[PDB]
């Protein structure tokens, strides 16, 4: 009936984001004698909704999963498994399945109000596809929340969405420079693309922070290996893995529950790349 | 029964190195406990551990009561130095 | 007897090396029906030798090992292994256990003839752990190989050893700044390990490639985030992973196989770290 | 029964673009081949399509022989542009 295996479904185990947040869970299943079956799903929802069935079908105690959109049609699969669910990194809006996660909106939100609080007005926003809600559901709205409550503008031509890779971070920069108004703080939505951001920049010439001040969100090991080292909002990856894993145990092994919906803290590294 | 440090980890209490100072704590008899900002868990709790959330340069205390106080609060000074989380 | 489950020891899933190695394994055994079950064993020889076990003792069509030593006690102990085994950018002097990976001395070789064919007489490396046989065995014998071939000193002070980090790159170029001879050129076994040298000789004011050239080896995705952009030798990671399922695969359902020792193609990507 | 193409891939015939050109070759009949430098491959194979080591810029002309060789080689250079290898 029970194998003491947990099946993890991921969009793409090479990216160091996933791949932390893998290493959080295993440590973890470890500790608690779990074994781990992995994934890839490379955010396919057909692929995703598939793979849910493979793990279900080999019977594991437990499913951990993650995406960058997890719709009302994956929320009902999730609700009719016969084991216990936790959302690692991802959200859904109703709250029925248990997750780890971070404020997003609210860590946008201090990161931009930072921006504003060094005497910053024209403030920027490089993010992620637009489509998956961590984006236009939390960081988005921290973002103009942030903008709005210091009675700033809140411009659509300030936000250009990337692809979470490098180079969309050096065609947001470009593009974000074409406009009339330059931006002189921007703020983007992940670590990696944040440093084509910061180079898409130094290769037009501008000094960062001095023309143009940075700050990314995840803060990987990326933000260290760029200079300036880029200051980042503090996702953490491993801990959201971690925890993600023994709130599994927790329902696996029936023990008390406090909550279903976790949101491990965050702070702001500050480095380099602002002033 | 304790001892209190200042977290020297760039990283604070986070991460591998939570996971070991949690796996540490565990190993023992003894009820240990973490004091942070006002705040004290369960050292034997992942989740309690991090659900803190302590940085770098914070001020933490460690406590233990049971029947082998003495050896998990010197085992785990040992693993804060050991994983250069503090002293 | 057969799961269709096959069971694969790393060092640590977290690093972007061994992440990439995973994702090619993880995408054949998908293509190929079987399940993977992962585990991180962070080089540790003890903890390497008891999951052998546990992946046996749940009864697996296959083991793929990676390590950056495998000794003779492991080998042993894979010789004894009930199903195929099959390593993975990882070597054994006696080939005795099938294995994929590439040509490691020849490659540091060309990385180095380069640099010498650039006009290079003072040429550092910089390397990862020297235990390792990858290290001493191989990429330190190439190096050394290309510089006598060329009847150029072969100096030790020349070769400073890292751990794998973005710092002990940074420490390394200190440290080879502090030699008498300046080298001109660095050959630096790792990616990341090649950015901090990147990193610290500019920190210390001098220009890449003007006044220091720099190779790195893997060919990451780091390489491209840099700036110079980071002229490296290339390691599929991927086809690794991948190669090396495959031919797991074959040994698992009886296919004909050509070779247990497969050495994938390897080659130098040149960019801005190079003249 | 073949075409030939210039990869425009900077990561040439490498990684899941390549698991993908194999994945394709695959749900055919006919006897798909890779020549390159002179030597030819099943383009159906993981380890003989990754043992060439395709890099950018090179010529290589993939054949098919069977009962629906137009469909593969016209699938294939579907694939071959869809997926940014080359054409
Ligand atoms: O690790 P980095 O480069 O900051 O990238 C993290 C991002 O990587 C993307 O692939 C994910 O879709 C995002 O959700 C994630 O935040
Ligand atoms: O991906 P990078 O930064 O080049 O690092 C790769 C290296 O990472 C190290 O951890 C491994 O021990 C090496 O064997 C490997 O080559």
């Amino acid at each position: 009936k029970k194998t003491t295996t947990v099946g993890v479904i991921i969009p793409d185990i090479s990216n160091i984001f996933y791949a932390e947040l893998a290493r959080g869970i295993e440590d973890i299943a470890t500790m608690y004698k779990y074994n781990i079956i992995l994934s890839n799903s490379d955010q396919n929802q057909d692929k995703e909704l598939h793979l849910l069935n493979n793990m279900l079908g080999k019977q594991v105690d437990g499913i951990i999963f993650m995406s960058g959109n997890v719709t009302e049609e994956h929320v009902e699969e999730l609700k009719k498994s016969p084991v216990p669910v936790v959302l690692a990194a991802s959200i859904e809006s109703t709250n029925q399945i248990p997750s780890v996660t971070i404020d997003y909106e609210q860590a946008a939100f201090d990161a931009v109000q930072s921006l504003i609080d060094s005497g910053h007005k024209n403030i920027a926003f490089v993010s992620g596809t637009l489509e998956e809600p961590i984006n236009h559901a939390k960081k988005v709205k921290g973002y103009k929340r942030a903008l709005t409550e210091s009675g700033l503008p809140v411009r659509d031509s300030y936000i250009v969405e990337g692809d979470y890779t490098y180079d969309s971070g050096i065609e947001a920069v470009e593009k974000l420079l074409e406009e009339d108004e330059k931006p002189t703080a921007i703020f983007v939505g992940t670590d990696e693309m944040a440093l084509g951001v910061i180079h898409g920049a130094q290769d037009r010439g501008l000094n960062v922070p001095n023309d143009l001040e940075i700050i990314g969100f995840d803060n990987t090991r990326l933000s260290t290996m760029v200079r300036p080292q880029l200051t980042s909002v503090v996702q953490p990856m491993y801990d959201i893995g971690a925890v993600a894993m023994r709130l599994l145990t927790k329902y696996m092994n029936k023990e008390t529950v406090d909550s279903s919906i976790v949101q491990l803290p965050h702070r702001i590294e500050f480095r380099q790349s602002t002033k | 029964a304790q001892k209190t440090f200042t977290v020297t980890a760039d990283s604070g209490i986070h991460a591998r190195p939570a996971t070991t100072l949690v796996q540490a704590a565990s190993k023992f008899d003894s009820d240990i406990n973490l004091e942070f900002n006002g705040k004290t868990v369960n050292l034997k709790s992942i989740m309690g551990v991090m659900s803190l959330g302590i940085q770098k340069g914070a001020t933490i205390t460690i406590s233990a009561e049971g029947s082998d106080e003495a050896d998990a609060l010197a085992a785990l000074e040992d693993t804060m130095s050991k994983e250069g989380l503090g002293e």
